[PDB]
């Protein structure tokens, strides 16, 4: 596998939602949003979701 | 949107 082996949040190894676009674990219910489920789709972890790159 | 179950701190 290409992503960390638990939750970042609570460093718990559950069902662990696995960012398209990078190596980052979080539970669903660990997320801005909490979810009943994984989602389907393309789901991006919150560091990821920032549109706006805050360089100032 | 992929998951993965490893070790979760039931245990
Ligand atoms: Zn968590
Ligand atoms: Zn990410």
């Amino acid at each position: 596998d290409h992503h960390m082996e638990f939750c970042r949040v609570c460093k718990d190894g559950g069902e662990l939602l696995c960012c398209d676009t990078c190596p980052s674990s979080y539970h669903i219910h660990c997320l801005n949003p909490p979810l009943p489920e994984i989602p389907n789709g393309e789901w991006l972890c919150p560091r990821c979701t920032c549109p706006a790159l805050k360089g100032k | 949107a992929r998951t993965k179950q490893t070790a979760r701190k039931s245990t």
